[PDB]
Formats: structure tokens, sequence, C-alpha cells
């Protein structure tokens, strides 16, 4: 059934999953017509498909051109999104298949189990976690990969850098969710925080700066300072 | 006009006749139903007093056979049985009117109901979701499951209604989920009318017989599969208009007969408010959303 805090650990055990979130597949802009009238603009958008054991992200960028005279996008993108993940996971070997999609909203449940049909022993569930997955296009590099398509593509990325190298998927996780909850509370504020100091830098092949231990410690302390302030002021508590 | 003679009622028993029933005392002279109308299946049902768990009972046809029913002491039910011998039965029944031993099949004259109950209910159809060829009868009871049911355990005693499920292959072409799924056309026209029932008419047979067995014997698999094949339906942007003003006719008659104080547990509220306000069919179904509206608002 559903995937909660009591069952947290079940991420990090050694059964192949995917998390799918859809949150970034349909995106527009809103804006006024000529004649006063409001219209959408739809721009490039992307399925987030994380396998949280090794950090292998499945980034499905989703071109403006799929959306072309269809009806009833916001639908339509749950079954685009089934559609793909469904395709990825037909492409990838039998040993590498997951046993377990978790979606990250309940909405995408019908969509997958229905293109999923052909493989009755992959289970698809639901979290009662709050993920901040939809964050994913703070992140510099994949907005940048997103808004450059000019066709569908699939952009394949480590979403944990090497951190694995030094520390356990649960950290590695606990590290991720933490840096997208504050990019997802305060952009400006979390992207001053990863960049502040000009002497840690990104690596060409890497998402996330090449913090030391050390100062990974200071950073997820002013993350955690980032989320509890914001969360003040947002309740007034 | 047709007759089912009793043996005897040795056990305190509610009988039923079809929508009438009558309450029969422990060892009461009571000799059995005539004056039944040639036309339709009917069913005999039976709740004991002394256990009103396991409602039970016999489709039938009296056109198929001289039946009759004998209380089985051994396995403590009314058990139907079939009569070879015609002129012993006629003899039989001939003696039990002549001392006025049985009830009348109570039909008034203007009444359509069980014909509008039965109008696609053909015993031949009955005895393939009941199997137990050896009878011409057919026994149903509130315990039985379905064979859905038991895939999700003894198959002999099933209900072999169609399988109907919107999330299987079956349901769904390859290359056409979302259309499929939020369209069921494919499915009902192509696979289920066209594929396994041939027909419309053997549909609602299915869908009229599954209810009655929810109605009489609170059989939930029974339910289940009326439901199913409603949503089925309703689910369509794509059904013969012919097909939509008989099942309006067909529900209208269900909601109608169906007793006020067990709306509760045999009308899914999901499936009707999705009927009658959300699905493609929402405005074909006239006289079953007015019934269902005045008759039971609050489900709704």
């Amino acid at each position: 059934g559903a995937m909660n805090s009591s069952n947290y650990a079940e991420l990090f055990n050694n059964d192949i999953k995917l998390f799918v979130d859809d949150t970034n597949v349909y995106r527009v802009t809103v804006h006024k017509t000529f004649e006063g009238n409001v219209a959408t603009k739809a721009i490039n958008g992307c399925i987030f498909t994380l396998n949280p054991k090794t950090g292998h992200l499945f980034l499905k960028i989703i071109h403006t051109s799929v959306w072309a005279g269809q009806k009833r996008l916001s639908q339509l993108a749950k079954w685009k999104t089934a559609e793909e993940v469904s395709a990825l996971v037909r492409s990838l070997p039998k040993e590498e298949q997951p046993k377990q999609i978790i979606v990250t909203r309940k909405a995408m449940l019908d969509p997958l189990e229905v293109h999923m049909l052909d493989f009755p022993n992959i289970a698809i569930r639901p979290t009662e976690l709050r993920l901040p997955f939809s964050a994913a296009m703070s992140i510099d590099k994949l907005s940048d990969v997103v808004m450059k398509a000019t066709e569908p593509q699939m952009v394949l990325f480590n979403i944990y850098d090497d951190w694995l190298d030094r520390i356990s998927s649960y950290t590695a996780f606990s590290r991720l969710t933490l840096l997208l909850r504050a990019l997802k509370t305060n952009e400006e504020s979390a992207k001053m925080i990863l960049l502040s100091d000009p002497t840690i830098t990104i690596k060409s092949y890497h998402l996330w700066p090449s913090f030391t231990d050390e100062q990974w410690i200071t950073i997820e302390s002013q993350m955690r300072d980032l989320i509890l302030t914001e969360y003040g002021r947002k309740y007034n508590v | 006009m047709n007759t089912v003679p009793f043996t005897s009622a040795p056990i305190e028993v509610t009988i039923g006749i079809d929508q009438y029933s009558f309450n029969v005392k422990e060892n009461q002279p009571f000799h059995g139903i005539k004056d039944i109308p040639i036309g339709h299946v009917h069913v005999i049902h039976f709740q004991h007093a002394d256990n009103s768990s396991m409602r039970y009972g016999y489709w039938f046809d009296c056109r198929m056979g001289n039946f009759y029913i004998q209380y089985d002491p051994k396995d403590g039910l009314y058990k139907m049985m079939e009569e070879r011998d015609g002129a012993k039965f006629e003899n039989i029944v001939h003696n039990f009117k002549e001392r006025q031993m049985m009830v009348s099949y109570p039909k008034i004259d203007e009444d359509d109901t069980w014909y509008n109950l039965t109008e696609f209910v053909q015993m031949d159809k009955i005895r393939k979701i009941v199997r137990k060829d050896e009878n011409q009868f057919s026994y149903v009871d509130s315990s039985m499951t379905t064979v859905q049911e038991n895939e999700l355990s003894d198959p002999a005693h099933s209900l072999n209604y169609t399988v109907i499920n919107f999330k299987s292959r079956e349901a769904i072409r390859p290359g056409h989920e979302m259309e499929d799924f939020l369209d069921k056309s494919y499915y009902l026209n192509t696979v289920m009318l066209q594929g396994i029932f041939k027909n419309s008419s053997n549909y609602f047979g299915e869908l009229q017989f599954a209810f009655l067995n929810a109605m009489f014997f609170g059989n939930y698999g029974s339910s289940l599969q009326w439901h199913a094949m409603i949503e089925l339906i309703c689910s369509s942007a794509t059904v013969p208009k012919h097909m939509l003003d008989k099942l309006d006719e067909i529900l209208y008659y269900q909601i109608k007969t169906l007793p006020e104080q067990y709306s509760d547990i045999l009308l899914n509220e999901r499936v009707w408010n999705i009927c009658l306000y959300s699905s493609f069919q929402k405005n074909s179904l006239h006289n079953t959303e007015k019934i269902m509206e005045n008759k039971y608002p609050e489900l709704l």
C-alpha cells in the first residue's frame, strides 16, 4: 500500500524502485490576450523518475509539441507521464526493471496502473510523504536541459553526484529532500546558501557544489534554518 | 397457469415467489403455489424463521418441466425437484387444488412489474451462470461467490457471471490506454456485446439476473456484477440509442421494486452518482434519474 514515515527504510533496500513525480510535466504561463481574455502558453516540462537508492534520475523532457492540438491537457499529462514511464521500464533490461513504482501524486495511480498492465508484478504505490520533487526545476542544470530542448529527449543524471562514495543512500536522500524542500520554500535564499562561497564550484559532471563533509553540515544547517524561518512567516508562529 | 406443489412445510419459513412473499408456520398444511404465469422465469425463495441467515432459492421456468418443493431434514432446506411422471404430478396438483391448500400467485392484471424485471432473463442463460446441468432449475443463495470474487473458492457452487474489470488487458487495447480507460465503448461494444454476449438482450438478461440475486438473496457478488454492467454502459460515450432507452426502463423498474430499507447495502453511492451526474450517459437515463432523486435523494 502507501509509502509513509513507518516504512521509510524500504526506499534504501535492494529491491529496485523508482519514484515518479509528474508535477513538472505540464507547465504553463498564464497571460492576457489582446481582447483581455486569459490564455496559457505551455513551456517544456519533464518527468522526474528517480531511483532513491542509486540516485539515477531518468529526466524525460516533455517538449511543448506533445500538447499541440490536444484537449484537457492536465488530464493528458498524467497519461503521457504513465506512457513514458511504461516506455522507460520496457527499455530497461529485465534485471534493471523496478519491482515498485511510487507516484508522488495519487492521480497518477490509475494512469500508471493501466499503462503497466503488461507488468502485473510491478507494484504501483502512492506515498503519504510530501516529497519536494516539484523543486527539481530549481536545479539549474536540470532547468537548463528542459528549457533548451527542441524535441522529446531523455537525459540521465545522478541526482546525488558522488555523495554515495562517502554517505549511505538514506543520508543522500535526506540531503536531497532537504535541499529540494529549501529550494521549494525560498528558492532565492536556498541558491544564495549553495553558491555564496565562490571557491566551492559545481563540477562539470555534477548538479550540486563540491562540499567537504564539514561544509555539507554547515549547508544542511543553513537549509534547515531557511525552512523553519519561512514556516514561522507562512503561519505566524 | 402452472403449479409448484410442496410435499409439506415442516419448518416455519418465509416463502418468496418472485416479488411476493408469505409466512408459513411449522407443519402448516401448505401444499404450494398455483396460477404461476407462463412465459417468464420465476424464483421461489426461502428464509427460515429460526435462521434468517442464508436466503436461498430456485430459478425455474414451468415450461421446462414439472417442479415441486420438498423439505430435506438431513440438509435442512426446502429443495426443488423435478417430477418426471406427468400423471402423478397432475394428480398431486389436482388433489392439493381441490383441498385449496395452495396460495395463488397474486398478480394484479395491470401489473407488469415481474415482466419488467425479467424481460431479458432466460433460463438457458441462468443455467450457464449457475452450473448444475443435471437440473432444469438453478439454486442460488446469499453466500455463493462469483468467479470474479474467487479470482481475488469451490468452483462448482460459483456464480459464473461474465468477468468485467476496467483495469484489465481485456478492457484496454495496447496503445489506447487513456482512450479505452476514459471511454469504455471499445470494451462495451467490441469485447462484451459483439464478442462475449453476442447481443444487448443477453447483456441485459445477465444484468437483470444479477440484480434479482442481489435483491432476493442479498448476494453481494451479484450486486457487484449489476453495478459493473451499469457502469460499463454509462462509462461508454458510444452506446446504441435503443440500449440506452432500454437500460433506463430496466433500471427504473429495479429501483422501483427495491425495498426502501435495503438502499443502504444494495446501491453503490459512487456508481450511481457517477452514472447519473458525471458519466457520458448522465442525461440518457431520465426515468431512472427521476425515480432515484425522488426515492433515494440521500444516496445522491
